[PDB]
C-alpha cells in the first residue's frame, strides 16, 4: 500500500479566497469527483493491507 | 585636476582560470540542508577571466555588460574604489564608489572626469589626505549621496603576511544597483584560488541609471605597492546550489559547465 | 447538525452505516497583524518648512530631496498652515503613498498673490517668476508670515519680478537684472524713458492689510513614477502576536499562519525561510530581530461517523489530524471528546475492550453502536 | 529513508504495531 | 442638445462628485449632506473644505 492522500480542492485552487471560490463554482462537481477519486484509493490502501 | 600619465601603452591583457569562484546568495532567503536550483547572472565556472596586476602598475578602462565579478589578492589596501557610468562626461549621471582607511562615499552627481583619472595617496595639493575630489570637476547636480563605515577593512591572522583575497560582485537590475562580497586568507603567488566560498549582499542602492563602463581607483617620479586584480563578466545561466544545515551555500554546480 | 451535513453532501435522507466525509475544517484568523520596519531617517521638513529665512519668489529656491521617510503628521495635523492644498491626492493618504524625485521649492510672496501659485493662473507672480503647470500633481503649503518677515520700514529684502518681455514657462527661473524696454525705442546705459529695472521689493510692514501681509510658500513638487523609489510615506507597524492563527504581514510578506518562535539562526542579511517546496516556512521580525516559524493555520477534513439512519440519529465527528486543543475555536461544548493518532474525535466514548473493526476510524481505531 | 495547501495525508487503519502483530 | 440645452447653462441637470464610497449596483442616493474632504467635522450648511 502507498500513502493515502486527500485534498481540499478549494484550498489548493482558491486558498484563502472567496473571490476565486466563486469562479470555481462555475465548474460545479469536479472537486467532489477528485475527492472521490482520492477517497477510493485511500479505502483501497487499508483493503490491500 | 588631471595628473596625466599615458606612460604605459595599451598591452595584451593576461587571462587566468576562475575555478568555482564568485557564487553569491541569490536572495535574502534562508534555505537549509537543500539542493535548490536557480536562474540568475553568475560567473561561468572554469572560465578565463581578464587578469591585471599592479614598475608594476595597471590602470585600464573597460566596459560593463549586466554584471561583473571583480576580485583582488592584495596586501596593504592599494586598491580603493570604482567608477560606473555610460558616457563619463556629465551628459549622463555616473555613480562613484570611493573608500579610504575606513569610510565609503557613494555619489551620483554627473561628474566630469579625465582621460586618465585616479586618486593617489594625498600629499600637498590642498593639504595632506584630501577629499575624494581629484578624479572630477563638477558636482553641482548632485542627485545622490550615501556614506558608510568599513567597506573594505583589514583582517589580522598575524598582521596580514599572506595576500588576502577580496571578492566583489557588481550588478544592476530593475534600477537597483547591488554589491555582494567576501574577504579570505590564502597563500598563493599569482592565481585566483581553487576553492569555494560565497559572496553575501553587502549594499543596495536605487540609482536607476543606464550603466556601461567602469574603472578601478588605486593609490600611489612616484612609488607604491603592487598586486593583482581580476575582472570576469557574469552570464545568464542555471545553477544548482547546496545549502548546509545552517543555511549557508556550501557547494555549487554550474549546469552548463 | 453534522448528521444533516452528511445527508446534504450524500444527497440522501436515510444514510447507511459508515464514516462519511463532509466540508473541511479550517481555523479563522484571530486578527490581522502588520509588521514593518521602524520609521527611521525622516525627510528634512524642519529645514524646509522651518528654515529661518526664505528666498524671494523671483529667485525661488529648489531643495532637492532623497533617501528618507515622509511622515507628515508634524505637518498637516498642525494648525500653522492657513493654506495647505493638495491637488492630486487626499492629504490624509500621503503616509500610505510614495514619490520618485522630490523638490521642495521655498519662497515669500504677498497673500493676494498666493492664489497665483495655484496652477493655471495670471498676475505678475504667475506670469513673470512662478508658474505651476496645469497638471501639477505635487502639493502646496502656504501660511501668513506677517509676524516673521514684516518690517516697520517695509521688508525690501524680499522681491518680485514686476517687468518681463514675455510670460514665462512652468519651472523657469530668471536671475536677469537687464533693463526692460516698455517702448519701441532701444534702451542703453542703466536708465532712461521707458527703460525699467525689472525687479521690485515688497513693502511687507506688520501694519499691512491681510492679503498684503507677507506669506511663506513651500511647493512640495515631485516628479513621479519613472525611476526607483527613494522617498516614501511611513509604513506604520503594530504589536507582535504569537501562539495564535493570524493574517500576518512582514515587510510586504503578506500571508496567514500560527506564528511560533524558531530555533533557526539566519545569517545577518536574511529575512525569510523557505522549504524544499520553496514555500515560506519562517521569517525574521524586522524590529526586534528573532526568527519565527510560520505554521499554516490548523485545518483538516470533518468526517461524520454514523450508524445507519435506519437505526439511530446519534453521531460522532473526526477532525482529521487536529489536536483537540484547537477544536474549541469552532459541539465545542465537548462532553464526549477523545484525541487520537487520526485526529480529534468528538461525540463518542472510548472502550478498552477491543471489539472487531466495525466502522474504521483509522490509526488502529474503529467505532460501533452498543450498550 | 522517509500538511500544506489543503493537501493532506491520511493514516492507515493497520498501524505498524498491528502489522508487526499480524506478521 | 436641441431638446435639453440652453445658451447660458441648463444647470437643471446634476451628477455627484463625492461619496462615502462606490455605490452598489442599482442604488440611488438622494443625499445633499455636506461632504468632508478635510479632517475637520463640519456641522451646518457649509464650512472650509
Ligand atoms: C517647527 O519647530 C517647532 C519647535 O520644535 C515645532 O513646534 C512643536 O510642535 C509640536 C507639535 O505641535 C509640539 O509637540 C508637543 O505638542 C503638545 C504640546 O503643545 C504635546 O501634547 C505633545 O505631546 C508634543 O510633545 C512641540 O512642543 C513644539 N515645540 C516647541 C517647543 O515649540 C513646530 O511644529 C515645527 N513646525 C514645522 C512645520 O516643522
Ligand atoms: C575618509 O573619507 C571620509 C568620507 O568623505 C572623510 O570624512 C569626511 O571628512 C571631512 C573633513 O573632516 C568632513 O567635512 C566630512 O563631513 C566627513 N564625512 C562624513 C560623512 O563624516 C574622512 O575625513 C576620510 N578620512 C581619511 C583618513 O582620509
Ligand atoms: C542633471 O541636470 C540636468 C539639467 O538640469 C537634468 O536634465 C533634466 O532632467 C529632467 C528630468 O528628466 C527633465 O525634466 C529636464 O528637461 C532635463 N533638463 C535638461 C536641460 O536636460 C538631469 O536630469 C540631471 N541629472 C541628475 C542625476 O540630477
Ligand atoms: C553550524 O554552526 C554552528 C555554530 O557555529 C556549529 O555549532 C558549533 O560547533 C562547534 C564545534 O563542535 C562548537 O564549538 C560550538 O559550540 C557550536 N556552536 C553552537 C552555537 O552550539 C555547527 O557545527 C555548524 N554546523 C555545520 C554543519 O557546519
Ligand atoms: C525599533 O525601535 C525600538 C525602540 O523604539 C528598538 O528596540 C530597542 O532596543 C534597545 C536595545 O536592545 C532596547 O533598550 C529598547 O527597549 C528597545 N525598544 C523597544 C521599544 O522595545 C529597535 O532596535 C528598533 N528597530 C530596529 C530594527 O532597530
Ligand atoms: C496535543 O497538544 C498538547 C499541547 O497543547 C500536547 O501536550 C503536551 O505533551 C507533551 C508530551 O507529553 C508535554 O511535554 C507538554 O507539556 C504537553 N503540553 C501541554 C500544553 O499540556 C499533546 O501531547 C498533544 N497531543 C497529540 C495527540 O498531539
Ligand atoms: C580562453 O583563452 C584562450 C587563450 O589562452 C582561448 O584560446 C580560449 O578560446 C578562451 N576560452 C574562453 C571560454 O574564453
Ligand atoms: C586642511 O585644511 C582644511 C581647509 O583647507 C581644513 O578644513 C582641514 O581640517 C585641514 N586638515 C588637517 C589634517 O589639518
Ligand atoms: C541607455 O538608455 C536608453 C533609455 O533607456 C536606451 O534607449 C539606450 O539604448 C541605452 N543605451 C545603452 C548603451 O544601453
Ligand atoms: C429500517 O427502518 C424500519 C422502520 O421504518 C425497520 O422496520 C427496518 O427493520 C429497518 N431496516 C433495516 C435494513 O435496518
Ligand atoms: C482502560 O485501561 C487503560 C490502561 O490500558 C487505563 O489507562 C484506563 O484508565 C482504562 N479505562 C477505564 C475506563 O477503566
Amino acid at each position: 500500500s502507498m500513502t493515502k492522500t486527500s485534498v481540499d480542492c478549494t484550498m489548493y485552487i482558491c486558498g484563502d479566497s472567496t473571490e476565486c471560490s466563486n469562479l470555481l463554482l462555475q465548474y460545479g462537481s469536479f472537486c467532489t469527483q477528485l475527492n472521490r477519486a482520492l477517497t477510493g484509493i485511500a479505502v483501497e490502501q487499508d483493503k490491500n493491507t | 585636476q588631471c595628473v596625466n600619465l599615458r606612460t604605459r601603452t595599451q598591452l595584451p591583457p593576461a587571462y587566468t582560470n576562475s575555478f568555482t569562484r564568485g557564487v553569491y546568495y541569490p536572495d535574502k532567503v534562508f534555505r537549509s540542508s537543500v539542493l535548490h536550483s536557480t536562474q540568475d547572472l553568475f560567473l561561468p565556472f572554469f572560465s578565463n577571466v581578464t587578469w591585471f596586476h599592479a614598475k608594476r602598475f595597471d590602470n585600464p578602462v573597460l566596459p560593463f555588460n549586466d554584471g561583473v565579478y571583480f576580485a583582488s589578492t592584495e596586501k596593504s589596501n592599494i586598491i580603493r574604489g570604482w567608477i560606473f557610468g555610460t558616457t563619463l562626461d556629465s551628459k549622463t549621471q555616473s555613480l562613484l564608489i570611493v573608500n579610504n582607511a575606513t569610510n565609503v562615499v557613494i555619489k551620483v552627481c554627473e561628474f566630469q572626469f579625465c582621460n586618465d583619472p585616479f586618486l593617489d595617496v594625498y600629499y600637498h595639493k590642498n593639504n595632506k589626505s584630501w577629499m575624494e575630489s581629484g578624479v572630477y570637476s563638477s558636482a553641482n547636480n548632485c542627485t545622490f549621496e550615501y556614506v558608510s563605515q568599513p567597506f573594505l577593512m583589514d583582517l589580522e591572522g598575524k598582521q596580514g603576511n599572506f595576500k588576502n583575497l577580496r571578492e566583489f560582485v557588481f550588478k544592476n537590475i530593475d534600477g537597483y544597483f547591488k554589491i555582494y562580497s567576501k574577504h579570505t586568507p590564502i597563500n598563493l603567488v599569482r592565481d585566483l584560488p581553487q576553492g569555494f566560498s560565497a559572496l553575501e549582499p553587502l549594499v543596495d542602492l536605487p540609482i536607476g541609471i543606464n550603466i556601461t563602463r567602469f574603472q578601478t581607483l588605486l593609490a600611489l617620479g612616484w612609488t607604491a605597492g603592487a598586486a593583482a586584480y581580476y575582472v570576469g563578466y557574469l552570464q545568464p545561466r542555471t545553477f544548482l546550489l547546496k545549502y548546509n544545515e545552517n543555511g549557508t551555500i556550501t557547494d555549487a554546480v554550474d549546469c552548463a559547465l | 447538525d453534522p448528521l444533516s451535513e452528511t445527508k446534504c453532501t450524500l444527497k440522501s435522507f436515510t444514510v447507511e452505516k459508515g464514516i462519511y466525509q463532509t466540508s473541511n475544517f479550517r481555523v479563522q484568523p484571530t486578527e490581522s497583524i502588520v509588521r514593518f520596519p521602524n520609521i527611521t531617517n525622516l525627510c528634512p521638513f524642519g529645514e524646509v518648512f522651518n528654515a529661518t529665512r526664505f528666498a524671494s519668489v523671483y529667485a525661488w529656491n529648489r531643495k532637492r530631496i532623497s533617501n528618507c521617510v515622509a511622515d507628515y503628521s508634524v505637518l498637516y495635523n498642525s494648525a500653522s498652515f492657513s493654506t495647505f492644498k493638495c491637488y492630486g491626492v487626499s492629504p490624509t493618504k500621503l503616509n500610505d503613498l510614495c514619490f520618485t524625485n522630490v523638490y521642495a521649492d521655498s519662497f515669500v510672496i504677498r497673500g493676494d498673490e498666493v492664489r497665483q501659485i495655484a496652477p493655471g493662473q495670471t498676475g505678475k507672480i504667475a506670469d513673470y517668476n512662478y508658474k505651476l503647470p496645469d497638471d501639477f500633481t505635487g502639493c502646496v503649503i502656504a501660511w501668513n508670515s506677517n509676524n516673521l518677515d514684516s518690517k516697520v520700514g517695509g521688508n525690501y529684502n524680499y522681491r518680485y519680478r514686476l517687468f518681463r518681455k514675455s510670460n514665462l514657462k512652468p519651472f523657469e527661473r530668471d536671475i536677469s537684472t537687464e533693463i526692460y524696454q516698455a517702448g519701441s525705442k532701444p534702451c542703453n546705459g542703466v536708465e532712461g524713458f521707458n527703460c525699467y529695472f525689472p525687479l521690485q521689493s515688497y513693502g511687507f510692514q506688520p501694519t499691512n492689510g491681510v492679503g498684503y501681509q507677507p506669506y511663506r510658500v513651500v511647493v512640495l513638487s515631485f516628479e513621479l513614477l519613472h525611476a526607483p523609489a527613494t522617498v516614501c510615506g511611513p509604513k506604520k507597524s503594530t504589536n507582535l502576536v504569537k501562539n495564535k492563527c493570524v493574517n500576518f504581514n512582514f515587510n510586504g510578506l503578506t500571508g496567514t499562519g500560527v506564528l511560533t518562535e524558531s530555533n533557526k539562526k539566519f545569517l545577518p542579511f536574511q529575512q525569510f525561510g523557505r522549504d524544499i517546496a520553496d514555500t515560506t516556512d519562517a521569517v525574521r521580525d524586522p524590529q526586534t530581530l528573532e526568527i519565527l516559524d510560520i505554521t499554516p493555520c490548523s485545518f483538516g477534513g470533518v468526517s461524520v461517523i454514523t450508524p445507519g439512519t435506519n437505526t439511530s440519529n446519534q453521531v460522532a465527528v473526526l477532525y482529521q489530524g487536529v489536536n483537540c486543543t484547537e477544536v474549541p475555536v469552532a459541539y465545542s461544548t465537548g462532553s464526549n471528546v477523545f484525541q487520537t493518532r487520526a485526529g480529534c474525535l468528538i461525540g463518542a466514548e472510548h472502550v478498552n475492550n477491543s471489539y472487531e473493526c466495525d466502522i474504521p476510524i483509522g490509526a488502529g481505531i474503529c467505532a460501533s453502536y452498543q450498550t | 529513508t522517509l500538511k500544506f495547501n489543503g493537501l493532506t495525508v491520511l493514516p492507515p487503519l493497520l498501524t505498524d504495531e498491528m502489522i508487526a502483530q499480524y506478521t
